[PDB]
This record gives structure tokens, C-alpha cells and sequence, in this order.
């Protein structure tokens, strides 16, 4: 039978009391959602470990045999409804009881802990019971405030566990994520060597019709062949084959330069004698072999072949010589020995001898004293480049699919393919720009084989949001669709789990090339809408003129600050060791350096802030009644009882936004950033543009509007006119800017971004420091326990990756404190430009023709309210560029000429107010024939 | 392609590149400054151009009065730039 | 192509991480960059047929 | 390790010997001998201007 | 082997490194033509050059 | 290196044979 485990088999990894974190620990546990046996007690094996459980009633199940004994006792060492869980590690025995596989989390206790010191392979339980195997997984923890793991997430069950692990986070929000690389792995693999044999003259050696005669050893040079030995050794009936020098197998593999292969013929008695270090009548006068001779010696026995009945006498052997032989070496000299005085000449007699005395073969002789001829191969290396080096047998190329390939000594893996390159015939691989084997020819067929790297790329997991459901879909970039191994194909990658749709949408996960994805209970990808069309109705005569508006107030975050840290660089590196303080002060002008870039960036921060806030010069104040025409700044304006002088919108704002290393506090205080914007509020509402330009004059608000009405081309009878109107339109808009930054979009987004950055940059800067970077351990004090001058170089390492570390922190704070000071230069120019006085400049201060703009203090910001005139409700009428009375074009000095059909009348641009024709709005300038567009009319 | 290192496509296509460039280049000769700060009013291409001279500080009288000049300068003007851009500087 | 690398290469831990999360940022500004410069519209206008 | 020992309100588990605060250095340990406790916090360090 | 890694290692932070500061030069740009897109294509600017 | 054609022109000379000898030379002579 077989069973799941759901979530079941997680344990305390180790004693740590960890509260409150998600700890990530590599380790072997059961992978979740995996099979397990039910039951009955057949043996079982224990491959790592075996989460062995037990659902009972009536504790049937006893104990456990290993092979140890747990019965209550542990024995190898002696020890003091139901569900008993019990993880076994070798041998920690992790357990949890719970009365009630069931479908919950409980983590096993480390309640028994052995100090076995045995190897256990196998077990069985002496007696439900179901037995699931451990495997080495990557799982994320989650500790409460009581140090108990509630849940965990396994790395490898499923796309979204990857992701959740990634992002460190049981909780995923809607986006694609990079979580992983993939990669096609190699089905095979190919050897492949030269097809040509150059065959070795071996076979003129070995078998020829007649052999030389032991006096006269013949040699012969082998070089520049390839040999196959194991043709002479599968045979197998050699006397002999006893290779002195190195394994018969082994030869085939071996690269010699030179392979001298010297042939004798000897009776069998002296087969044994021909080997290293052997002392004997022909293995001293004739053919020696040193000790350190290296070769392999074969022999057979041949009576047939070499023998004659008549009696062969036609070998001949040394038994006299004067002095003995040094190794591999032969003597052909005839000279009469003679041991003894009386001078012997070339004839021989009482003492003198021919040194070559016959050996006399017959057929009937009985094996050893039978002619037995014998090789010695001699294999010998030397410094020149080898030459008789055998081959390998080689396997079939393998085409259009990635294998392991070697060639003729070149080793890479890829998809070998058809090339039409035609390479020159000393020409064998090739190489592309960037110096990487692209080509190669096969060395048995000669042709040109292209090399292709083996499809790899990168999973991307597109989730809805871990709230909205757990579905996902994976874009594999850059690999067709055919090698993943509904699915869709993009320019971007290999999309899976979602399925294309021909209606087009906004955007919502960027996908690639063009094609986005969204959530529908589903997952639809389309290509992108950039909007929806609209053609203008051009035409030669006819206007568009708005009759109405909207007063929008529009927010805009940009920030101003960023923290400001300091970094002591010797509690960092070293901290609490007197040792490494001393060997950081080696190099001595690093720790200043970082310190002095660390103090700009600081610095910095206060000018930034100084040069936004501190525009104005004396601190203004409003007036005891606020009454603006109607407008309300009660939003805007400071309330005494909130957190300072903060305002309402203020307080909004603020609501929704170690070990070396330190913050230090902003000098101007988040009251007196308050006190500055009060005073930027108080004299906008009661001067206008006066206050930045010198001394803060004064005049009512709505008379400070309708002059800002003015800039944007609009009479100033529009305010007065519709004042009413026009207050509400602003109080609403201003009402709802709390509305919407309350928690429709991520508003503070940008704020936020720079307290996560920040963070995230401590965070691997602590965590950098448990890098080992090579040496025996990360914690200081081990490093010097474990070792006496040794210790000094392994600090060393520390203190380099230490510094790199810290280098890497300053260079990507000087460059982010770069981004700030241009934030901070742009909300600087926004304050002078916009709450200082109206901009002229398009979609700078606002999306509209600007009114006006207030400063709020966020965080570490400035948040801007800009109110901006939007045109509405358009009406379309006929234009002629003059018209002509008296013959005289007439153009009007500001006005559009426009008509309801039948009357003609001059317009304000932006607000449609008809005026009839006269000479104080109309410029006479020409005559009524060189005018395109001219209309007849009275002025 | 490489050991390890790829080359993210781009988001907008260069087709989509060119559909925005063609709305901005639309908008503008249909309308003018007014798409940009609300609903995009009509008014002709001349017209267009006699409100951007008076805002140089030269006169409506100008352009009407030296429109096929202006008009014929500027279709010139609008020539070299291929033939500079093609010569190659 | 070697496992025997990738084991060693595991004891830095976080410059792998900080690599890749450095370049995703330039790569999702350059499309921020796009978006700014040409997704000033609205709507996408079209001229006349004449 | 040097450091000043303070009375502590977390409640480690039983088997639970030592503890850790994110940034894995070590902020508690139960005392062998009471069983109880006993948290770790390092001694003054500032900047001096 | 750990020789060539920290070799490689630093030639990919070096590329990371001077990728952001050439970001930063196209992010300039990028918004200056998204201010020059604003203030001569959508309006005529009073700016000087 | 051998190629078959002191004039101006370029030809550069494919490897006619590598010779495994493993001896210095140091003197040149022709017949
Ligand atoms: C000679 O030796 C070669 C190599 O072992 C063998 O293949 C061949 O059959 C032999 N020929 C004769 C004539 O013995």
C-alpha cells in the first residue's frame, strides 16, 4: 500500500532558540507530499533516515530493531488515538505524541539524542504503521514568539514554494519573480580518435618465417604507430606475458615515445631468465635487463614451427665470456675467450673457446628444453614528444542532442550539428570571436560538424498574489518551446500555465517582447494595449474650444533624504580580538577612506534637506480665522493636537511609511521639517509669489488666485465669477487625496523604496560576515583556537573579504546617494518653481495648466498637492484666421474667432467666452487678398 | 548565446515604440499645446502655428501673411534633414 | 560544467544574490526609462485620411 | 563572548539551550545552573566628535 | 579552483559596478528627454537653447 | 611552413610537416 504525508516529518533542526524569524536550513527531511508504506512488520530498509510513525489505540507497537535496540532501553550504552511520530537520523531520534496520516504541522522535538558511534543500514519494528525516507531539501522555518516552528515551505515541492523561499516569505505579491535557472542536462556520452590505424610492424616481429638467434638479439625501433597490444593478449596461451614494467590492460591507454620490441629464440628452462634483476647463463653473457628495466615480456612455445627432426642447429648461445653485460646490451664479437695465462690467439684450444656454443633442438625433447621464442617489448619514454601511443575504439557521433563529447583530445559538452564551413586541410577545430570552440571535423570521416551550447535559460514564476490563489504560470526566457522538458512561445521564452488570448488589455505582470499576463480563476497572457484610439476630427476650419473644467489636485512623492549611517570599520572586520586589530592597521589607509566617504554621504544628506525645506527666510503665521474665500486648508494647514503641528494629510503620510554600524539622527528634527512647511503654507495662503521673490506681501486668496488664473491664459473674471464653484471643486479634491493615498495604490512607494534599499544593503552586510571566503571558519575566536603563525594568514582572508565587503557598501552608497541628490536638486526646483510661484513649464508642476502647489513632509520626502486647471466639456465650432471688414484682415489681438453657425465672435483660448467683434479685441494689419481663410463680417 | 550572460528582451516593441511617436506626432499636428493639459481640442495646422509665433514674440500677421513661404521653407528645412542624416556627418 | 566549483562557490552566499538583484534593477528601470519618455499619451491619436 | 548578562522574559522551550536574533548572533542563553534565562548585550560603543 | 572564483567574482562586480553608473547616465537623459517631450512637444518652451 | 608562388605580395605558408626529432639545431645548410 502506499500513503501521502502531508506536511509531516518537519523537526527542530538544533537547539537555537530562534523567536519570531523564518529561518532557511539545507538539511535532510521528508519531502513534502511524498509516498509512504502502510500497514504486519516486514524488515524495511534505512537508506538516511526513515520518519517511522505509528497511529495506535491499544500501543501494540513496542519498539524498534535496529541494524541497536530500543525496547525502556537503548542498547548497542543503557537509557531510562495515539500518533507517535518519530524522525531517526544516524542516531538522534526526533518524536512527537499527538492524539488524534492526519493532514497537520507538528514538529518533532529533539527529545532523544545517542551517541551510538555505529553504521546502521537496515531496521524493523518488533511489534497502523507507516515508514517514509528522508532526502536533503532547502526548507524555510517559521518560529513564533514561544521559539516553536508553527510551519515551513519545502524549496523544491512546486514553482510558487521556489518563489516563496527566494523572497524569504510565506506571503507572495502579484509579480514574475526570477527564482531559478534551467538547464538540459547531457543524454550520452561520445569518445571518438582518428580512424587511419598506422598499424605497428608488430605483425613482422611477432610471426615471421624465421627468429633471431640469442648471440646476435635483434632489435627493432617501433615509433610513429599506433599498436594495439590486446590483439596479442586476448589469445591468452602465452608460456609468459609477464609484464614487468606496468598491467597488460593498461597498456592500450599509455602514450610511449619509443617501443623497441628485441626477439629471441631460447629454450624454456630460460624463459624465466629474461626478466628484471635475473641472474643466469643467457641473462648475463647475452641479452640482460636492469632492475629498473620497464617492459612486457611474451613468450610461446613453438616445436613445430622451429624445431627439425633432423636436429635444428641453427640457433647459438653465449657460455663463455670474459666480462658480464651491462643491461640491453648485445655483443656480435666472435673473439676466442680464453679464462686462463698461455696466451690463446683466434684459435682456440685448452682454455680458449668459441664464445657461442650451439643449442641443439629435436621434436621429441621434452617441454622446457623445446625452442620457446619470446618478445620483450621495451615501452621507453623520453622527452620529446611520444609517438606510440594506442587508441581508443571511439563511439558513434551522436548528432542534435546535447552529449558529453571528446574528439581528438578536445573535451566540451553541446548539440553536435551539420556545418557547411569549409575548413583548410591542416585546418581541424574551430573557434567564433570570444575564443570558444565553435567547430570541429570528425577525425574518422573528415567533415565539419558544428558545436551548439545545450539549452539553458531562466524560470520566472508569475504569480496572481499568494492572497488571490496559489496558481502560477512559468516563462522559461530565451529556450524554445520544444526543449522544456498551456504552453505558448513569445520572443521572451517559453511561457506554461498560461494560455494566449486575442483581446487586448493594460499591462499587469510585464511578461516580455511585447506580451503581458493577469489573472482573469485563470491566467490569460495578450499583447499589451498601449491605449485606446482616438482620432481628432482635423479639419481646415474647424475649433474645439473647453466650456468647463476641473480643479485636480494631483500628488507627486519625491525623495529628499536617505539614512545616514557610520561604520566602525575595526568592530566590523575584527571586533572584541586584539590580534586582527593589529593586522588591519597593515594596510591603515583603508578604514579612514570609508569613513571620510561614509561622513559626505551624511553631510549630504543634511544640505539635501536644507536646501527643500529651508527656501523661506522668517517663520510665517496664519491668521487666528481662517477663512480663504471658502477654500480649506484644514487638511493642509497644521492641527495642534496631531503628533506636532503635523496635519491631517501629514499624519496619514507618516502613519503608511547593530555591530559596527550605526544611525545617526537627522539634524533638523521631523517638528521643525514641519515648522519649515507650515511657514512655506502660511505665506503661499496670505502673499502668493511675493514671499520668494523679497519681502512677503500681502493679499486676500482669492485674489492671489485669479492671478494665478492669469498665467495659464484664463481672465480673471473666471474666479471671481465662479469663486464658489470653484472652492468646492478644490475642497472635494483635497478630500479625496486622503481618500486615495489612504490605501488605494502603493502612493508610497518611492519613500519606501529607499528604507527597503537601505535596509536590504545591512542586512548583507551582517550577513557577509558569516562568509567563510576560504579560511577554516567565519567566527574569529575559532580560527585562532584551532591554530598557533598559522592563524595570521587565515585572518588575513577574513580581513580581505571583510573589506570588500565594506568597499562594496560605500561605492553602492556613494552611487545611491547620487540619485538622491538629483530627487533632492528636482524637489528643490519644485519648491522654487511651484510653491515659490506658478511654472510656465509643461507637466513640470502638475499634469495641467498649474494653479498652485503645497509641500507636505513625508518621511524621508517631500509629497507635493499640485493644483492644476483641466479643460472639460468641449464643443466644436468654425475658425477663419482674419476677418475681413473693409478690406482689411482683422486679427484679434488675444481671441479665436469661432461661430455658432451664423455668428461670428472672438473666445478666450481655454474657456469659451463668446465676445461680439470690435476694434479694441481686433488688429487690423494688411488687405483682404493675401489673407487663406479670410470670413466677411462687421467689427 | 553566452557563457551565462542574456540579453532581456524590451518590454515595448519597436512597432509599439512607433505607435506612441505617431499619437505624439498626431496630437500635436491635429491640436497642439492641448493634449497635454486635457481633452485634446481640434484647431488647424496654420492656426496652430500663428498661436506659436505670438508666443515667440512675433506677431499673427506673420505667418498668415507669409504662410506659402514659411510653409515651403519649412518643407525644405524638413528635406536636408534625410539628405545631412543620409550624407552622414 | 563543474559541480566540484559550484560546491566551493557556495561559502560567499549573498554576491551571487546582490549581482543579480542590482542588474534586475537596471533592467526594469530601462523600461521605466521608455515609459517616461514615450507613454506621455493617453490615447493613441491618428491623422487624417486626406 | 563579552557582554553584559541581564534577567529575560523570553521563555525558551526546554531542550532549547541558546538563542538567536535575526543576524544569527547569539542574544540569550539558560543559565546551566537555575535553568533560567539569562540575555547577552554588548557593553558601550559610540563615536566621539 | 577558489583562485579563478574570486578572480571571476570580481570582474562581475566590476561589470555590475559600472553598469549603475552607466544607468544613471541613461536615467539623466531618459529624463531630459521626457522633459524635452513635455516642454517643446507638448508646449513651446520660453527656455533659452 | 612551405608555400610555392622577392615580389610585394602577401602569402602566408601552411604547415607542410611537424617532425617529432627532439634535438637542438642551431646551424642551417643547404644542397
Ligand atoms: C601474426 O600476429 C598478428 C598480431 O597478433 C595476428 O593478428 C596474425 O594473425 C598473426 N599472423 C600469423 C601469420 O601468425
Amino acid at each position: 500500500s502506499y500513503t501521502n504525508s502531508f506536511t509531516r516529518g518537519v523537526y527542530y533542526p538544533d537547539k537555537v532558540f530562534r523567536s519570531s524569524v523564518l529561518h532557511s536550513t539545507q538539511d535532510l527531511f521528508l519531502p513534502f507530499f511524498s509516498n509512504v508504506t502502510w500497514f504486519d512488520n516486514p524488515v524495511l530498509p534505512f537508506n538516511d533516515g526513515v520518519y517511522f510513525a505509528s497511529t495506535e489505540k491499544s500501543n501494540i507497537i513496542r519498539g524498534w530493531i535496529f541494524g541497536l535496540l530500543i525496547v525502556v532501553v537503548i542498547k548497542v550504552y543503557v537509557s531510562q488515538k495515539n500518533l507517535r511520530e518519530f524522525v531517526f537520523k544516524n542516531f538522534k531520534i526526533y518524536s512527537k505524541h499527538t492524539p488524534i496520516l492526519p493532514q497537520g504541522f507538528s514538529a518533532l522535538e529533539p527529545l532523544v539524542d545517542l551517541p551510538i558511534g555505529i553504521n546502521i543500514t537496515r531496521f524493523q519494528t518488533l511489534l497502523a504503521y507507516y515508514v517514509g525516507y528522508l532526502q536533503p531539501r532547502t526548507f524555510l522555518l517559521k518560529y513564533n514568539e514561544n521559539g516553536t516552528i508553527t510551519d515551513a515551505v519545502d524549496c523544491a515541492l512546486d514553482p510558487l514554494s521556489e518563489t516563496k523561499c527566494t523572497l524569504k516569505s510565506f506571503t507572495v505579491e502579484k509579480g514574475i519573480y526570477q527564482t531559478s535557472n534551467f538547464r538540459v542536462q547531457p543524454t550520452e556520452s561520445i569518445v571518438r580518435f582518428p580512424n587511419i590505424t598506422n598499424l605497428c610492424p608488430f605483425d613482422e616481429v611477432f610471426n615471421a618465417t624465421r627468429f633471431a638467434s640469442v648471440y646476435a638479439w635483434n632489435r627493432k625501433r617501433i615509433s610513429n604507430c599506433v599498436a594495439d597490444y590486446s590483439v596479442l593478449y586476448n589469445f591468452a596461451p602465452f608460456f609468459a606475458f609477464k609484464c614487468y614494467g606496468v598491467s597488460p590492460t593498461k597498456l592500450n591507454d599509455l602514450c610511449f615515445t619509443n617501443v623497441y620490441a628485441d626477439s629471441f629464440v631460447i629454450r624454456g628452462n630460460e624463459v624465466s631468465q629474461i626478466a628484471p634483476g635475473q641472474t643466469g647463463n643467457i641473462a648475463d653473457y647475452n641479452y640482460k635487463l636492469p632492475d629498473d628495466f620497464t617492459g612486457c615480456v611474451i613468450a610461446w612455445n613453438s616445436n613445430k614451427l622451429d624445431s627439425k627432426v633432423g636436429g635444428n642447429y641453427n640457433y647459438r648461445y653465449r657460455l663463455f665470456r670474459k666480462s658480464n653485460l651491462k643491461p640491453f646490451e648485445r655483443d656480435i664479437s666472435t673473439e676466442i675467450y680464453q679464462a686462463g695465462n698461455k696466451p690463446c690467439n683466434g684459435v682456440a684450444g685448452v682454455n680458449c673457446y668459441f664464445p657461442l656454443q650451439s643449442y641443439g633442438f629435436r621434436p621429441t625433447y621434452g617441454v622446457g628444453h623445446q625452442p620457446y621464442r619470446v618478445v620483450v617489448l621495451s615501452f621507453e619514454l623520453l622527452h620529446a614528444p611520444a609517438t606510440v601511443c594506442g587508441p581508443k575504439k571511439s563511439t558513434n557521433l551522436v548528432k542534435n542532442k546535447c552529449v558529453n563529447f571528446n574528439f581528438n583530445g578536445l573535451t566540451g559538452t553541446g548539440v553536435l550539428t551539420e556545418s557547411n564551413k569549409k575548413f583548410l586541410p591542416f585546418q581541424q577545430f574551430g573557434r567564433d570571436i570570444a575564443d570558444t570552440t565553435d567547430a570541429v571535423r570528425d577525425p574518422q570521416t573528415l567533415e565539419i560538424l558544428d558545436i551548439t551550447p545545450c539549452s539553458f535559460g531562466g524560470v520566472s514564476v508569475i504569480t496572481p498574489g499568494t492572497n488571490t490563489s496559489n496558481q502560477v504560470a512559468v516563462l522559461y526566457q530565451g529556450v524554445n518551446c520544444t526543449e522544456v522538458p498551456n504552453v505558448f512561445q513569445t520572443r521572451a521564452g517559453c511561457l506554461i500555465g498560461a494560455e494566449y488570448v486575442n483581446n487586448s488589455y493594460e499591462c499587469d505582470i510585464p511578461i516580455g517582447a511585447g506580451i503581458c499576463a493577469s489573472y482573469q480563476q485563470s491566467i490569460i497572457a495578450y499583447t499589451m494595449s498601449l491605449g485606446a484610439e482616438n482620432s481628432v476630427a482635423y479639419s481646415n476650419n474647424s475649433i474645439a474650444i473647453p466650456t468647463n473644467f476641473t480643479i485636480s489636485v494631483t500628488t507627486e512623492i519625491l525623495p529628499v533624504s536617505m539614512t545616514k549611517t557610520s561604520v566602525d570599520c575595526t568592530m566590523y572586520i575584527c571586533g572584541d580580538s586584539t590580534e586582527c586589530s593589529n593586522l588591519l592597521l597593515q594596510y591603515g589607509s583603508f578604514c579612514t577612506q570609508l569613513k571620510r566617504a561614509l561622513t559626505g554621504i551624511a553631510v549630504e544628506q543634511d544640505k539635501n534637506t536644507q536646501e527643500v525645506f529651508a527656501q523661506v527666510k522668517q517663520i510665517y503665521k496664519t491668521p487666528p480665522i481662517k477663512y480663504f474665500g471658502g477654500f480649506n486648508f484644514s487638511q493642509i494647514l497644521p492641527d495642534p493636537s496631531k503628533p506636532s503641528k503635523r496635519s491631517p494629510i501629514e499624519d496619514l503620510l507618516f502613519n503608511k511609511v547593530f555591530n559596527g554600524l550605526t544611525v545617526l539622527p537627522p539634524l533638523l528634527t521631523d517638528e521643525m521639517i514641519a515648522q519649515y512647511t507650515s511657514a512655506l503654507l502660511a505665506g503661499t495662503i496670505t502673499s502668493g509669489w511675493t514671499f520668494g521673490a523679497g519681502p512677503a506681501l500681502q493679499i486676500p486668496f482669492p485674489m492671489q488666485m485669479a492671478y494665478r488664473f492669469n498665467g495659464i491664459g484664463v481672465t480673471q473674471n473666471v474666479l471671481y465669477e465662479n469663486q464658489k464653484l470653484i472652492a468646492n471643486q478644490f475642497n472635494s479634491a483635497i478630500g479625496k487625496i486622503q481618500d486615495s493615498l489612504s490605501s488605494t495604490p502603493s502612493a508610497l512607494g518611492k519613500l519606501q523604496d529607499v528604507v527597503n534599499h537601505n535596509a536590504q544593503a545591512l542586512n548583507t552586510l551582517v550577513k557577509q560576515l558569516s562568509s567563510k571566503f576560504g579560511a577554516i571558519s567565519s567566527v574569529l575566536n575559532d580560527i585562532l583556537s584551532r591554530l598557533d603563525p598559522e592563524a595570521e594568514v587565515q585572518i588575513d582572508r577574513l580581513i580581505t573579504g571583510r573589506l570588500q565587503s565594506l568597499q562594496t557598501y560605500v561605492t553602492q552608497q556613494l552611487i545611491r546617494a547620487a540619485e538622491i541628490r538629483a530627487s533632492a536638486n528636482l524637489a528643490a526646483t519644485k519648491m522654487s518653481e511651484c510653491v515659490l510661484g506658478q511654472s510656465k513649464r509643461v507637466d513640470f508642476c502638475g499634469k495641467g495648466y498649474h494653479l498652485m502647489s503645497f509641500p507636505q513632509s513625508a518621511p524621508h520626502g517631500v509629497v507635493f498637492l499640485h493644483v492644476t486647471y483641466v479643460p472639460a466639456q468641449e464643443k466644436n465650432f468654425t475658425t477663419a484666421p482674419a476677418i475681413c471688414h473693409d478690406g482689411k484682415a482683422h486679427f484679434p489681438r488675444e481671441g479665436v474667432f469661432v461661430s455658432n453657425g451664423t455668428h461670428w465672435f472672438v473666445t478666450q483660448r481655454n474657456f469659451y467666452e463668446p465676445q461680439i467683434i470690435t476694434t479694441d479685441n481686433t488688429f487690423v494689419s494688411g488687405n483682404c487678398d493675401v489673407v487663406i481663410g479670410i470670413v466677411n463680417n462687421t467689427v | 548565446k553566452f557563457n551565462g550572460l542574456t540579453v532581456l528582451p524590451p518590454l515595448l516593441t519597436d512597432e509599439m515604440i512607433a505607435q506612441y511617436t505617431s499619437a505624439l506626432l498626431a496630437g500635436t499636428i491635429t491640436s497642439g499645446w492641448t493634449f497635454g493639459a486635457g481633452p485634446a481640442l481640434q484647431i488647424p495646422f496654420p492656426m496652430q502655428m500663428a498661436y506659436r509665433f505670438n508666443g515667440i514674440g512675433v506677431t499673427q500677421n506673420v505667418l498668415y501673411e507669409n504662410q506659402k513661404l514659411i510653409a515651403n521653407q519649412f518643407n525644405s528645412a524638413i528635406g536636408k534633414i534625410q539628405d545631412s542624416l543620409s550624407s552622414t556627418p
